[PDB]
């Protein structure tokens, strides 16, 4: 598993690929692993697949229920710590080898400059979370990976068609080293999924624009 | 039989006592394997083979009953896709060892076989002529009861070859 | 690694794939896992680098060693005790991790019938050897997909170019359902190695033929 | 152990072998293995026997008690996931050795396109579970077989009836590479059950038509 | 595995089933586990195949050393403190899991009365043996249903052919009741081997005369 | 420690950076870790300082030796092979924490293009031995980002100074993301250490040449 | 325990403390750590009190010996591999528990520049070795803080006599701040030891300088 | 040949039976490896060895 994340000027991408394994054994050729939690936050977890989906289905669940009740969605700082104390709270179960972590993306409305509103979160398995400032992240087996990608492919991130581009090649990278994460499937037409997050909210990319995305990269390299 | 296989590109021919020109023929054998296995199958020479059987010889008389009575050549070519001279050594019971450029003639009486030779020999001579020269010289015989092998440089790796039967009595 | 054998009538063919691993890591994208141990007798070893590339090469030195020493190659059935007193001997290392298992395809010049004088054998860790009797035999962590696939696929084989063509896709199933076993790369073009035993002795298939094969069975799925 | 399921156009279909073990030795000739939990679902279970028998029967007993209560059936989606919530809450007892692993078939009433209609799902032992979209499904330690055969003869399946013969076929195919699934008696007359769900409800298929469908198989291998 | 023998009036004859397994598969269809080991005797070997092979061939081979040396065979009861020495050797290895035991079929020329001088032999995995004299003896995983099957049918027992049903049909009991024990396989023509020893040495009962008597069983117990 | 070797088109270049620890304790500023073994080989040695200096020095002697005895080189297969046999008998005590890997640079006099005559050679702890086709190399704590770097970097090198910064800037990648490798010290004035092999030998590159290098590098990421 | 060594122009020295403990309890309180082996090396020993006079002795006798047999002391390269060798034979004694390990200093009389002969040489448990070229070292308990104090002080030394105060100082702070150093005894007027090697060879400290320097600190320090 | 390196800078030449001059060249070379090795190559001198 492999799920990257990187802002942009005037927003922030969010990318995941689709196997799933059970030791050497191929087992899901098309998981979905980024969630959009809410109109301004979007959720990737890697790890167990149980612990993960339950993850993103309760914090959903949670943010939007505080808004039903009060009134106004929670600062992006209090999703930052509920998701915070979700994972703290599964730590037991992690030492025992239920580990899910999650990696956050969100556009923040409140923030002062629009440009650089767009927001990414990393947690470790003990709760702990940082606020990334170097523009991107990524969670998973081919997470080393992907991030020795996007440090040298991030000066070309200039739009949100730009990041997205950058973001499906940081996973074709991932994938090209580490067995655990898929690479586009051109037999079964599988590509990764994305989700986009800007000013006007939160949208998954329609699976075209990735399918093309990925032939360009896939034709670059041979 | 009085010729042999050594290694790859290495031929062994001996006259005297069978049982011991035998003897040292498994030993040289026995030597270039193992040495082949520890480095490499182009590290195994002529040379080197002919040094040990000299030295082994040597020794074996200073400390022995009865001396080897056997004459010993071993034969070395190139390898496939090079050119080098192809080397005779001689090998005697003592343990001396002589460079011969040209032929080298082993048992009996050795002076008429020697100087025919001398007379016949031509460098880069065919397969058919060499035989001619070879055999006449040596005569100094019928189809039957002759030993011939080669060393054909060109083969890709094992260069001995042996020559019998039917095609050696229509090469003669 | 999956290294899969079948007899057809008048011969023997046996090919294997190129990938080596450590753990989920893909370590080599190019190893050759079948040698030509002598000229009627080709050896696939499945199991721990060093001691498969060990054993291949200890095995030849043997039989050219006696073949030398004794001016006749032994019988089939020598070889065969031969290759299964080197595999009983690993047995100490092989509980340590150290284990290499093979499969030994061959071609009788001795037996009565030539269309039938190819011969396969199999070997556990424990030196014990069996003389397949089914027409195929295969060997790693894909061998079972690789089974199932020439069981059903059998009855095509008629000739060389049509088990050569059955053994290949064998091999395309078993890297499609196992994650240690590689496919035909064609982005790198690397594709699986194949030794063809018959009358006239052992051959290496010459790589454009694979890679036409290869190239068939991929569209044929798409 | 081993339960296969496929769709076919126009519905569903579900059957299962009848051998139950205890270590080598054959303890249950004509086990029942595939229970009709509701009109609409199917449940098979491999695993241990007892966990077995009585997951099905709780099962059928909630769905039918939030029937009765509520005046109408659970969806799809709300069956699965209280499949799921039972198999997680037998996870303490499963790493102890009593694991039972449900397959559920089922035809939704509410999809929109009834050729497609049908449905598989499966379920791992910590009760996450997946939405089978290649078309078959199979559980038990004949499963693999089941399933790489399936794979081949799925294209033969048209109706019905024809999905019903590769469904026996799979099970004949498990049952031959492996020794816990029983096959065909001939001797004592018991084959494998079988349950076939569409537009109309679920229905147990009558013996005489596996009785058939299994003579026409082994008349064919012979 | 299950190896029957049973005296009959002017003889003695020893069968044996085909299979061989690992854990729950099975791997070989076809083994044969009844060996003649010289003019008089036959050895039946359950246990691991390798260490069961090697048994065999040696034992054989130093039989026939020490009648080439002294130019006499030994008396039945020399070849049988041989055998237990061997056996007693292997004593290690059994308890480390390479247990092999060893039935001893033979015919005593030197016996008095030729219509008892048949002989059966026992062996445990500590070398101490005994000379059955109720009339039978079996060994492997089956061979407990085979002796409580051949209490009841020996006295049928009257001939060589008699005498050759019932060894089958107790083969056929073992298989019936135990997983790991292979019965006629009708579908592939495999039958149970049988050797029969009377005052004119060993010979191998050809394959036709087990296939009736099988197929004569399989059509009374429908 | 970090080592990375990279060819060019001509020759073969070889570098190492210089700090060595004791945990987290930084113990040596200036360890040179690159060895010209001779006159066409260097040899890099990750791991327990004492056994690298050791193998370096041991080996250095045997292929010298070998040398003044037979009056000739061993070829670059014969050096490979030494290197992997003292390799291999390290390994009891590389399971015991002494571990000690070697990456192997040459030039070989006798291939055939004097372009492509450059050689790359990398060990396991297990003494098997692999020839670097991709064109690069490393060993170390830092190996992955340096061969990350020096995948994207390798395009540009077209000669022996190209690659020589392309070798530099590796490392300096290395040292940017593991602190277990030291980057170079403008304050002490300690750069990495560089050997060069060509056509005429294997030269060590003068320290004036790397630490322009690594200015240029220093400026170029200000 | 602690043990410093510092070059300064023209020379070497090197000083000891004197205390030696089992535990809490103060055993010896003029033990002499640092010998002189000959006539241009003195040694300290650090570690367990036998293994470490024993070392010294044995190494002494050692460099003598040769030096009797050769008519010419070994270079100071060879006196480094000899003391390497005694160190890594303790090796194992020193997993026990038995460690002891060197520092030793000389004045090479075959350099080049007599102002820089002087040699500071330190050893690991491995023997392992490294050429101290910061211009001090230290080994013991007390090592990091005598380190830390000579970083500071040896801007300070010009000569013998400064060297020699610093050296003095620097044990007086180990002993400062770690309790198994001893410092300077006014009671009992017990003081370090120290040796001075120069172009003339080694000779120890008269006990009075020490007197007046360690007086000197002490009474700087109120 | 009859002239030979024994060490870096030590050379020797003799005189008689091949096989046996031949012999102790080895031995030479031999006896200077292994000494350097435990001690170092300015240490084997061409008196030792003579």
């Amino acid at each position: 598993t492999t799920i990257v994340a990187l802002k942009y000027p005037g927003g922030v991408v969010m990318a995941g690929d689709r196997r799933s394994t059970q030791g050497n054994m191929i087992s899901g050729r098309d998981v979905r692993k980024v969630y959009i939690t809410d109109d301004y936050t979007a959720t990737g977890i890697a790890g167990t697949a149980a612990v993960a989906v339950e993850f993103a289905r309760l914090y959903a669940v949670e943010l939007e229920h505080y808004e039903k009740l009060e009134g106004v969605p929670l600062t992006f700082a209090g999703k930052i710590n509920r998701l915070a104390i979700m994972v703290r709270g599964n730590l037991a179960a992690a030492m025992q080898g239920l580990l899910a972590l999650p990696l956050l993306a969100g556009y923040d409305i409140h923030a002062s400059d629009p440009q650089s509103a767009g927001r990414i979160v990393s947690f470790d398995a003990a709760g702990g979370w940082n606020i990334e400032e170097e523009g991107y992240q990524a969670v998973g087996s081919g997470s080393l990976f992907a991030k020795s990608s996007m440090k040298k492919l991030y000066s070309q991130v200039t739009d949100g068609d730009s990041g997205l581009r950058v973001a499906v090649e940081a996973l074709y990278d991932a994938a090209d080293d580490d067995s655990a994460t898929g690479g586009p499937d051109l037999v079964r037409g599988i590509f990764p999924t994305a989700v986009i997050i800007d000013a006007d909210g939160a949208v998954d990319v329609p699976e075209s624009r990735i399918a093309e995305l990925a032939r360009a990269i896939i034709e670059s390299r041979s | 039989q009085k010729i042999s296989e050594l290694y790859d590109r290495v031929g062994f021919a001996a006259a005297g006592k069978f049982n011991e020109f035998d003897n040292l023929r498994r030993g040289g054998i026995q030597f270039a394997d193992t040495r082949g296995y520890a480095y490499d199958r182009r590290d195994v020479t002529g040379r080197q083979l002919a040094n040990v059987y000299a030295q082994t010889l040597g020794t074996i008389f200073t400390e022995q009953a009865k001396p080897y009575e056997v004459e010993l050549c071993v034969a070395e070519v190139a390898h496939y896709g090079e050119t080098k001279r192809p080397e005779l050594y001689r090998i005697t019971y003592d343990g001396s060892i002589a460079d011969e450029p040209h032929f080298v003639v082993m048992g009996g009486t050795t002076e008429p076989i020697a100087n025919a030779l001398k007379e016949s020999y031509a460098e880069n001579a065919s397969l058919t002529d060499a035989l001619r020269i070879a055999v006449a010289a040596l005569r100094a015989l019928g189809v039957a009861s002759l030993e011939v092998a080669v060393l054909d440089a060109n083969r890709p790796r094992r260069a001995f070859r042996r020559i019998t039967g039917s095609a050696l009595q229509a090469l003669l």
